[PDB]
């Protein structure tokens, strides 16, 4: 080794040093990827918490980073992120469908097998609305609707309608049938009841994480 | 990019002189810094080296246990410490940066030096003195004692050119490869420990005196120098 | 008038495509037999070196 | 009688296979999860399982070594420095498995109780600090008698060396016996006190591989004070009471086995007796 | 009725082609090089592992010498590595950390790279401020940046997402030309030897051939049933081979216009995410899903050797311009350089 050699070794070495001090920095905040459909309203749940836009927000002195690109191909960028924050309009009947669809297609995807899902059931005030008036009837998109019942282990929130929570819970039993089909425990999905008013979003991401991060140590501990 | 030195100036001996090298225009934390002295009417003697980082530090043997060198990245200063200071220790003090990575050009930019008057592998360059003509091809050779091709393929020689009343500058690094901004008919040619420096169509800028330095291994030793007069 | 200027692009697509020349897949094949022949002892990956010429030792 | 070649040889086998074993699992699965997370568990439970393979080679190496030599350590140990070899090798041996047992039940408390914490706040190096200064803290302990100006005085059987247990006189003679129980028995009540948090918490969070971790939990506290309970009280009371206790050698070296077999069972309480473990190995012994 | 009468042509054209290209299928390139002696067992030894990137590695390109290269990973670090003694020679911190393309020029002064952020960055590699600067930001692609290739140190032709190519010139910072013509994300490119060619590989299972100066599309080559992963020009730039997700490579000929092999193994059910040649061309390496780099004997379609040293995707891989020596880039954060041994 000449004297030039180990004057570039410890450049090397050097930059090792700074490598692995931005690496500690980047594990210091929590990644997250926004999907959703165009009337998803998923600009409005950001909004109310703070190519590629970003948005940083802090539950707990905890930092998050949310990724909204602005899909089989670019989606294996997103391998290890924490969560996938998948945002839909339940109100929209008619969308309702195209949102299953694209649910599965990210919960099926070969290289988002480990990463959960943070489903968020936008617009829980035009769903509430959309029943009340019954001029539209969830059993013409979906005929099954008919012959559910609401579970009688279920917890309606105070105050509300039997219709609204049917229809709530069929809903939500969509995705997460879909959910329950394949996966195998690998990845969780946490659904979720927003509205356009919410401000709670943060924490509900925040105490999903916890649950992630967790299930994460638990494979580590455990599948040895 | 820019170095200039201070602190320079006569002394008592015995005494002791704080030298500043103020770097402005480039990354200062990313280069190792040297000292390089000139006695007057002599050739360059390399003083002390420091690293990128600090934490590579050398020191000449004529100057070691007597001058500290330091840097200050925040403020892209380099400082010479220098203690119980000797007759021997007059001269032009040069602030030299150096990065080293594959491919880079060590010893490429020199400072204006700052004047202090107080009150090991030899290299040769046999030939003092060569009067020259413009237009003419000359060649200059120099000598090592020990072979400066190692065992990586790399051959630790440089060319320097100091023209009269300026700072040394970096012709041929690597016994072969033409410095940033040095005209295509300079060209280096070496093999083992004979080397020649070949300027084809000499000009009137080229006059000056030319140096050999090896950077195989601490201590970096120059050349005597040849004087190109016309 | 989207799709039918679009049409009228991809048919004069076609129409470049259609008139080269092609030679036989004997011809392209052989061609390409021969130069992997001719640069096969160039080729450290296929025969490799003496660990004296590797970079890599 | 109680005593024979056997037992060392039986041991020291079982437990450098158990070990040797639990390295070549380890070291694949720390390949999978290091790009998941930093795989804090993984990084103390390879310093842990190599700790113990060491501890069973070089421990054991020396034990048939006396054994095979008719147990005479005035013609084969004049010099006394195998006794001080001896004794800084058990008590490394035997105090590191507690401290890295005691870290990791600390490690995975907060990594439950603490998901994002422990994945944000805490990084690899902390790791490799931590899991370095438990070893080198071993280390400490076990020469601080030679520093000391004491010496590790050979055992009533006469196989292994250790702190002097017979006719103590000096309060420094005690002190060794006290700090060395101290220490063991305070990584047993960390170590209890952060493995039951953990149990506990999953249990209020479950009510998928909950069940799983607080079985493993159980397994790590009923082994570890099982095992070292016995020796760690008997040193105690052979510092308190001195001579005057009903210490036999009998019951000593009693008491030294059972501590033994906590370092040959880690490897299978903390990795080989697992779910995801158990199904590599039957696919691995069927071909 | 204009519009369907137009339709009708084109799917004429479509058959007059394809009866064209059998017309020419005279021989089948296993029957032509079945006389041929098999390249044996290729067995490469992992030489050297480059440690630092702290994410998954998703791009690598050899420089010109032989011994440079740079490597993209999405931790946001640009890194150079000197391959001979692993040393670090740069690290680039990215204004993205999506990268998916990475390219080193080949006078080797500047390296590229560019991903979802939709920009091909120019980074200066010589400057007298002893640092690396941004020195261009090609902006004008619709999409995400998935391939760039120098053609010199003021041309780059990059692929984007929105189902184009581009042809730059770095000084002024416009695209000179727009190659359009795929009907999906084009994922790859390569240059032919000369820089007058290049092919393109996309998600709609095609590869085209484009003329760099005329600007518009030569050849199109189909035949694979998943989108294209990955394109290498043969080194004699009369063929190149592809990768998709199909679990197949495919060996086109410029001239012939057509695939003329196919390699492929029952055991594989897994994408292919990069393909390369030997420097002679004898040898296609091809890297997996499943972790491995299978190299491929070109002529007599057999898999010559397994190259296993990663534990996650083989995302990238590369061949040195002196074949000394092939890199393999991985998910797993590592870069691995490989050769044989007598
Ligand atoms: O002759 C006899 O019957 C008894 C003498 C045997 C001498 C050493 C026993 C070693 C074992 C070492 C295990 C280490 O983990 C140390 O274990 C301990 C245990 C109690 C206290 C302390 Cl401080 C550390 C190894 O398994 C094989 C061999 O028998």
């Amino acid at each position: 080794v000449s004297a030039e050699d180990k004057a570039a070794a410890e450049r090397s070495k050097m930059i090792d040093k700074n490598l692995r001090e931005d690496g500690e920095k980047a594990r210091r905040t929590l990644r997250l990827l926004l999907l959703g459909a165009d009337n998803s309203g998923k600009s409005t749940i950001v909004k109310q918490m703070r190519g590629i836009f970003e948005t940083k927000f802090q539950v707990d002195k905890v930092n998050f980073h949310m990724f909204d690109v602005g899909r089989r191909k670019w989606i294996q960028c997103f391998n290890d992120v924490t969560a996938i924050i998948f945002v839909v309009d339940s109100s929209d009947y008619n969308r309702l469908q195209e949102a299953l669809n694209d649910f599965k297609s990210i919960w099926n995807n070969r290289w988002l097998r480990t990463i959960s899902v943070i489903l968020f059931l936008n617009k829980q005030d035009l769903l509430a609305e959309k029943v009340l008036a019954g001029k539209s009837k969830i059993e013409d998109y979906f005929p099954e609707f008919a012959r559910y019942t609401t579970p009688e282990d279920a917890t309606p929130e105070p105050g509300e309608d039997p219709r609204v929570t049917r229809a709530k819970y069929f809903i939500r039993k969509e995705f997460v049938d879909i959910s329950t089909a394949s996966g195998d425990g690998r990845h969780i999905c946490y659904p979720h009841f927003t509205c356009a008013v919410d401000t709670e979003n943060a924490r509900r991401i925040f105490n999903d994480c916890k649950d992630i991060i967790l299930q994460m140590n638990l494979r580590e501990y455990n599948l040895v | 990019v820019q170095l200039v030195e201070s602190g320079g100036g006569l002394v008592q001996p015995g005494g002791s002189r704080k030298l500043s090298c103020s770097a402005s225009g480039f990354a200062f934390s990313s280069f190792g810094m040297h000292w390089v002295r000139q006695a007057p009417e002599k050739g360059l003697e390399w003083v002390a080296y420091i690293s990128s980082g600090s934490g590579t530090i050398y020191y000449a043997d004529t100057v070691k246990g007597r001058f500290t060198i330091s840097r200050d990245d925040p403020k892209n200063t380099l400082f010479l410490q220098m203690t119980s200071l000797r007759s021997e220790d007059t001269a032009m003090y040069y602030c030299v940066r150096s990065i080293y990575y594959y491919g880079s050009s060590p010893f490429d930019f020199w400072g204006q030096g700052t004047t202090l008057t107080v009150s090991d592998i030899v290299m040769t360059q046999a030939t003092s003195s060569v009067p020259v003509t413009p237009g003419e091809s000359v060649s200059i050779s120099c000598r090592s004692s020990k072979s400066l091709l190692h065992s990586n393929g790399n051959t630790y020689l440089y060319w320097f050119l100091q023209r009269p009343g300026q700072s040394p500058q970096l012709l041929i690094y690597r016994m072969s490869n033409l410095a940033s901004g040095v005209p295509d008919r300079f060209s280096g040619s070496g093999s083992g420990t004979a080397f020649t420096l070949t300027i084809s169509r000499l000009e009137a800028e080229d006059v000056g005196v030319y140096y050999c330095m090896q950077h195989l291994e601490y201590p970096l030793t120059f050349g005597a120098g040849t004087k190109l007069e016309l | 008038t989207a799709s039918i200027a679009q049409a009228r692009k991809l048919v004069e697509q076609l129409k470049m495509e259609a008139n080269i020349d092609r030679i036989k897949v004997s011809k392209a094949a052989a061609d390409l037999m021969a130069y992997c022949e001719a640069h096969a002892k160039e080729d450290p990956l296929l025969t490799p070196v003496p660990a004296s010429e590797n970079p890599f030792r | 009688n109680r005593l024979s070649v056997f037992f060392s040889v039986i041991f020291m086998t079982v437990g450098i296979l158990s070990n040797s074993l639990a390295i070549a699992i380890l070291m694949k699965a720390y390949q999978r999860f290091r790009q998941k997370s930093k795989a804090s568990f993984l990084l103390l439970a390879s310093g842990l399982v190599i700790t113990d393979f060491f501890g069973h080679l070089i421990n054991g190496a020396i034990a048939v070594f006396v054994y095979a030599s008719d147990k005479e350590w005035i013609r084969f140990d004049q010099s006394n420095v195998l006794c001080s070899i001896f004794g800084i090798c058990m008590v490394f041996s035997g105090l590191c498995p507690l401290l890295l047992g005691s870290v990791m039940a600390i490690e995975r408390c907060i990594g439950v109780t603490k998901p994002i914490f422990h994945s944000t706040k805490i990084t690899s190096k902390h790791v490799k600090m931590m899991l370095s200064g438990v070893c080198l803290f071993a280390v400490f302990i076990a020469l601080l008698p030679i520093l000391g100006h004491r010496d590790y005085k050979i055992q009533a059987s006469r196989t292994w060396c250790f702190y002097n247990t017979e006719d103590i006189k000096d309060w420094e003679d005690r002190f060794y016996l006290l700090l060395f129980s101290f220490l063991g028995l305070l990584a047993l009540g960390v170590s209890l006190l952060c493995n039951a948090i953990t149990g506990i918490t999953l249990l209020r969070v479950k009510f998928s591989h909950h069940l799983e971790m607080v079985i493993q939990l159980l397994a790590i506290m009923c082994v570890s004070c099982i095992c070292w309970s016995p020796f760690l009280v008997t040193m105690a009371n052979i510092g308190i009471n001195g001579n005057h206790s009903l210490e036999t050698c009998e019951t000593t070296l009693f008491a030294l086995r059972m501590a033994t077999w906590n370092q040959i069972l880690d490897p299978w309480v903390y990795i080989l007796l697992r779910k995801a473990v158990l199904k590599n190995l039957y696919k691995l012994a069927s071909q | 009725s204009e519009l369907d009468q137009l339709r009708q042509e084109a799917e004429q054209l479509k058959n007059q082609i394809r009866d064209a290209r059998k017309a020419c299928a005279d021989a089948t390139l296993s029957q032509i090089t079945n006389n041929i002696d098999p390249v044996g067992r290729i067995q490469m030894r992992t030489r050297r592992t480059l440690r630092g990137h702290l994410a998954k590695i998703y791009a690598m390109h050899w420089g010109t010498d032989s011994r440079l290269l740079v490597s993209a990973s999405q931790d946001g670090k640009l890194i150079i590595w000197d391959s001979y003694t692993t040393n670090k020679v740069h690290a680039i911190p990215l204004r993205s950390s999506w990268v998916m393309t990475c390219a080193y020029a080949p006078s080797g002064n500047y390296v590229a790279c560019g991903g979802l952020d939709n920009i091909c960055s120019i980074y200066n590699l010589k400057t007298r401020e002893g640092n690396v600067r941004v020195s261009r930001e090609l902006a004008g692609h619709t999409g995400y940046l998935s391939c760039c290739r120098f053609l010199d140190d003021n041309q780059i032709v990059t692929s984007s997402g929105d189902t184009t190519c581009a042809l730059w010139d770095i000084e002024t910072g416009q695209q000179t030309t727009t190659f359009t013509g795929h009907t999906g994300d084009v994922m790859s490119l390569s240059l032919a030897p000369d820089t007058r060619l290049f092919v393109s590989g996309a998600c709609d299972a095609s590869a085209k051939l484009w003329d760099v100066r005329e600007g518009m599309c030569r050849q199109t080559f189909t035949g694979h049933e998943s989108d294209i992963n990955a394109i290498c020009f043969f080194p004699n730039g009369n063929a190149f081979a592809t990768g998709s997700d199909d679990a197949t490579c495919r060996l086109f000929d410029l001239r012939a216009d057509q695939e003329l092999m196919t390699y492929s193994h029952d055991n594989i059910i897994c994408g292919i995410t990069s393909v390369s040649f030997s420097k002679s061309g004898r040898l296609l390496l091809a890297g997996y899903d499943d972790f491995n780099c299978n190299v491929w004997d070109a002529l007599k379609a057999d898999r010559a050797g397994v190259l296993a040293g990663h534990d996650n995707r083989v995302s990238c891989l590369g061949v040195t311009d002196d074949g000394m020596a092939v890199a393999t880039g991985s998910w797993d954060s590592f870069l691995k350089i490989w050769n044989g041994s007598s």
